[PDB]
């Protein structure tokens, strides 16, 4: 569904008593995909007092309106961990088993925004008959798309290969940039990746050189 | 009116409860514990189970009783006419026997809508037998976190005060005549939505549907009764 | 902290009895509850207060709780009992849900029943011939059908249809139809359907000779 | 274009004679638009009946098949009728699926 | 005009190790036939399910593709399994070819 911006707030609503006997207790349970059920809190229409779980003591607020006969929980400062399905259950008054689990509401958030991490790739220090060494730099853990990679102020573009970004399991992106160059030009020229990511104003340069070997 | 039948009050209960004490009686409303998990038999061992060493030799005794918890059917509840609303936490259920709710009322009888917050609010409940009007007796939960009870007077090297039943220990004393609280028999309760919150040591009782005749009227009721250790039908 | 533990997964065959355990510290002093959840559906109560079952649940379900373990028992397990099961308890003014246990039932392999119906004379009069092959009551899904016309393999010019799975038996059905022009149909003699699929030692061929009867 | 269905029998095997339950059916072909409804004798047979999803023909047309399994010994005296209903054409068509003569 | 791929393998950085994450990378340079396959075998033992692949498109005045394979290793996993190897299967090659390196950065 529509993705809520990080740091915002959401509301989950349920039917409630209109100002008379209820004979039920309401509760809220969140389920992350394939991670089981977690309780947040409960509410009693007869006694306006709520009951919050410990883990979410600081972000949940339960309040009900009797004219609309509707009780909702407000959750503030959502983070990447709070993407899940919310279930609203109504159980008997004093037996402590929840029945009639209502339709679930899905809520999704989009990670955060931060710059990339740049790393080099050591070229082969072993002599090659052909005379071709493949230097590379790897840009990973950035969000959102895209990033721009160049070599030596954009004056080197013969053989450059910028592979398309790939989605990581965590939720961020990875990308690589590789240049194949003559072997006899590894200790006489300076090779630098220039990575520019505007969404976070990140301009990072990194030299790439064969590692020290005796 | 002062009373309300049909199992629907509106909001006019007394919303005055306490939070300083750490007992968490209010927090104990979502769930109830098992019979042996809450140390009931310590609190249930203070009253005599079946036949209370008596034979007999109709009159009413005022006497008194004001101290011990009303958790088993032995009691001598006193007469209550009016109670300040600053002490009540939750509905005040009074038994016709059929459960009935009384809400906060002003001194002169004017209903008040303040959730029991205002100081002057009181509850008028002049405990009286239905044959003469009103209800046998009734029950609520005091703000500090303990159950209370009240009702009519018990009737007529050992002793026996009968607030209810005592069929074989009296010339056919019945609930319509001597019943004071929600105790229809030594092991039966007048079930109502908040019964498990005022008497949390009757959780194991089974459900039952019953018909009763009081005076010249009939009441259809649902009661709670455990497995009596002699017999089902009499 | 209070935490409840359950086995991660349990596998049983149809008609057998399955047991799921929810464990804890002195759990026997609590009123446990059981929820059943199908993929993408809101969980439903299946047992409350140990052994008290609500209305609408078949008598197969049963439960018990003692010592440090609560056992949910299912008898006569069938394909509609594969799901996640969760154990609920109360402690220290806080709710605790046990780790979900996924119950899955191992299905058995069923050999297909295969038939070949030749074309009808009435259709043949219209210039188009259809030869149909039927594979019904088989499992698993992956089965392959190969047509043969006088030791000639057929590629294309064939339509394949498969129905939805049956809940009770967990079996599929498969119709493979070959369409030919009249002249082409009468330009050959022997027709054959060939089936290769699990549960068969060797591929099975159902053939006939047109123009005989 | 509202082109009605054409129905053809799927007769049972010549003999296939054993406790080997036989099968018989009806093939609906060259109609548009979908769908049709297929019914057996008086629409009062539900055991061992299959109606496959409609397949798209080469020339934007459709085809569908209905097949029912039947005990062999019943073919001697009992009879089966396929009924196809197509709403766009408002056409109901009935055919008798008899066993082949198998004589010459 | 089938062209055999050129295979390279790059060790992890001297920087990521401080972040508690290792990332081995194996590169297949220009090769026309699209079909290909890489197989990570570390300490003569194969893995699957923890590697990802990226592919570009042939240049304008050319017809060859390029492919990269990234294998992610959790913290402390790179500390063992002395030997590492990338294996590639393809046409043109006489036999599948493996490029290997020792974790000692010899
Ligand atoms: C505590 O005190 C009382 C305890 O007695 C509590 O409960 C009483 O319960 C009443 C019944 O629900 C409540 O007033 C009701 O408000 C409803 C709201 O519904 C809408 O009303 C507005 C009117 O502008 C419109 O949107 C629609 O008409 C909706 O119906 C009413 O429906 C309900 O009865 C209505 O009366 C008028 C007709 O004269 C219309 O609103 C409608 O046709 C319907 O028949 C009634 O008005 C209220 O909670 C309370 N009673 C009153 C009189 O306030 C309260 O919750 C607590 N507070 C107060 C101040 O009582
Ligand atoms: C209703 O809420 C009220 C307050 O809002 C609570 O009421 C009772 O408060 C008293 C405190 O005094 C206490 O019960 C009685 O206390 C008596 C002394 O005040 C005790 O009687 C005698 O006291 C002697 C000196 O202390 C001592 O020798 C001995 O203790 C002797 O018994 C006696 O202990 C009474 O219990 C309770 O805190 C409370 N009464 C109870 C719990 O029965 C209370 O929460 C509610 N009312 C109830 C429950 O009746
Ligand atoms: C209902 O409640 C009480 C029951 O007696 C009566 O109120 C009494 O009012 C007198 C007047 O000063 C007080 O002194 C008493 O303390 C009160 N009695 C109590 C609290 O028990 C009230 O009149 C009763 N209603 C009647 C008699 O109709
Ligand atoms: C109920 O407890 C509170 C503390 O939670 C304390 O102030 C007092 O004992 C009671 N309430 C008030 C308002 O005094
Ligand atoms: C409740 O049941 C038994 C039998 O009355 C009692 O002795 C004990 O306190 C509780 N539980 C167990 C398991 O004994
Ligand atoms: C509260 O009761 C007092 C005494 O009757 C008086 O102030 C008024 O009636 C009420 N005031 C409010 C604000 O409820």
């Amino acid at each position: 569904a529509e993705v809520k911006k990080p740091g915002s707030s959401v509301k989950v609503s349920c039917e409630a008593s209109g100002g008379t006997h209820s004979n039920y207790v309401i509760t809220w349970v969140r389920q992350a995909p394939g991670q089981g059920l977690e309780w947040m809190g409960g509410f009693i229409p007869d006694f306006r007092t709520a009951m919050y779980a410990q883990g979410f003591q600081g972000r949940v607020t339960i309040t009900a309106d009797e004219s609309t006969s509707l009780a909702y929980m407000e959750l503030t400062n959502l983070r990447s961990e709070d993407t899940a399905v919310y279930y609203c259950a109504r159980g008997p008054l004093s037996r402590g088993y929840y029945d009639y689990w209502g339709p679930g509401t899905l809520v999704t958030v989009s990670a955060s925004t931060k710059g990339p991490s740049v790393f080099p790739l050591a070229p082969s220090s072993k002599s090659t008959s052909g005379g071709t060494a493949a230097l590379g730099c790897l840009v990973k853990d950035y969000f959102p798309e895209p990033v721009t990679v160049s070599w030596n102020s954009g004056a080197l573009t013969s053989g450059v290969h910028t592979f398309p970004a790939v989605l990581q399991s965590s939720g961020l992106y990875s990308l690589s940039s590789v240049v194949t160059v003559p072997s006899s030009s590894l200790g006489t020229q300076t090779y630098i990746c220039n990575v520019n990511h505007k969404p976070s104003n990140t301009k990072v340069d990194k030299r790439v050189e064969p590692k020290s070997c005796d | 009116l002062i009373n309300t039948n049909g199992s629907w009050h509106i909001n006019r209960t007394a919303l005055n409860c306490n939070d300083s004490l750490h007992t968490g009686f209010l927090a104990a409303l979502f769930y109830t514990h098992k019979f042996n998990a809450s140390g009931c038999p310590e609190r249930m061992a203070h009253c005599r189970p079946i036949d209370e060493f008596a034979q007999g030799w109709i009159t009413y005794a005022e006497g008194h009783g004001s101290d011990q918890r009303p958790y088993c059917w032995h009691y001598a509840p006193r007469q209550c006419g009016t109670i300040p609303a600053s002490q009540v936490c939750g509905p005040v259920y009074c038994f016709t026997p059929s459960p009935v709710v009384v809400g906060t009322t002003d001194r002169f009888g004017a209903p008040t809508y303040t959730w029991g917050e205002n100081e002057t609010d009181v509850l008028i409940l002049n405990n009286t037998r239905p044959p003469q009007g009103n209800w046998f007796g009734c029950t609520w939960m005091n703000s500090t976190g303990f159950t209370k009870t009240c009702g009519g007077p018990p009737c007529n090297n050992n002793t026996l005060t009968c607030p209810t039943d005592c069929f074989r220990k009296h010339p056919e004393a019945t609930y319509t005549k001597c019943g004071s609280g929600p105790w229809l028999t030594p092991r039966c309760l007048v079930d109502y939505p908040y019964r498990l919150w005022h008497y949390p040591c009757t959780v194991n009782f089974t459900i039952f549907k019953v018909r009763m005749y009081v005076g010249g009227v009939e009441h259809r009721l649902n009661a709670a009764c455990n497995i009596g250790h002699h017999h089902h039908h009499h | 902290s209070y935490v409840l533990t359950q086995p991660p997964s349990v596998s049983v065959a149809p008609g057998q009895t399955a047991s799921i355990t929810c464990s804890g510290d002195k759990l026997g002093d609590k009123y446990v509850s059981w929820y059943q959840q199908r993929p993408g559906q809101s969980p439903v109560l299946v047992l409350y207060q140990d052994s008290k079952r609500p209305s609408g649940i078949p008598e197969r379900f049963s439960g018990s709780n003692s010592g440090n373990t609560a056992t949910l028992t299912i008898s006569g397990t069938q394909a509609m009992d594969e799901a996640d099961y969760y154990c609920q308890a109360w402690d220290s003014s806080a709710l605790v849900f046990g780790g979900g246990t996924k119950l899955t039932v191992l299905r058995t392999v069923a050999a297909p029943s295969v038939f070949i119906f030749p074309p009808s004379d009435e259709q043949l009069k219209s210039g188009t011939a259809s030869v149909v092959c039927l594979l019904n009551n088989f499992y698993p899904r992956e089965a392959k059908v190969q047509w043969k016309v006088d030791n000639a393999l057929q590629s294309g010019n064939s339509q394949e249809s498969v129905t939805e799975q049956d809940s009770k038996d967990s079996t599929y059905s498969l119709s493979s139809t070959l369409t030919l022009s009249k002249a082409d149909y009468e330009k050959h003699k022997v027709y054959a359907c060939e089936v290769t699929h699990q549960g068969l030692s060797s591929p099975v061929t159902k053939s006939f000779n047109r123009g005989e009867c």
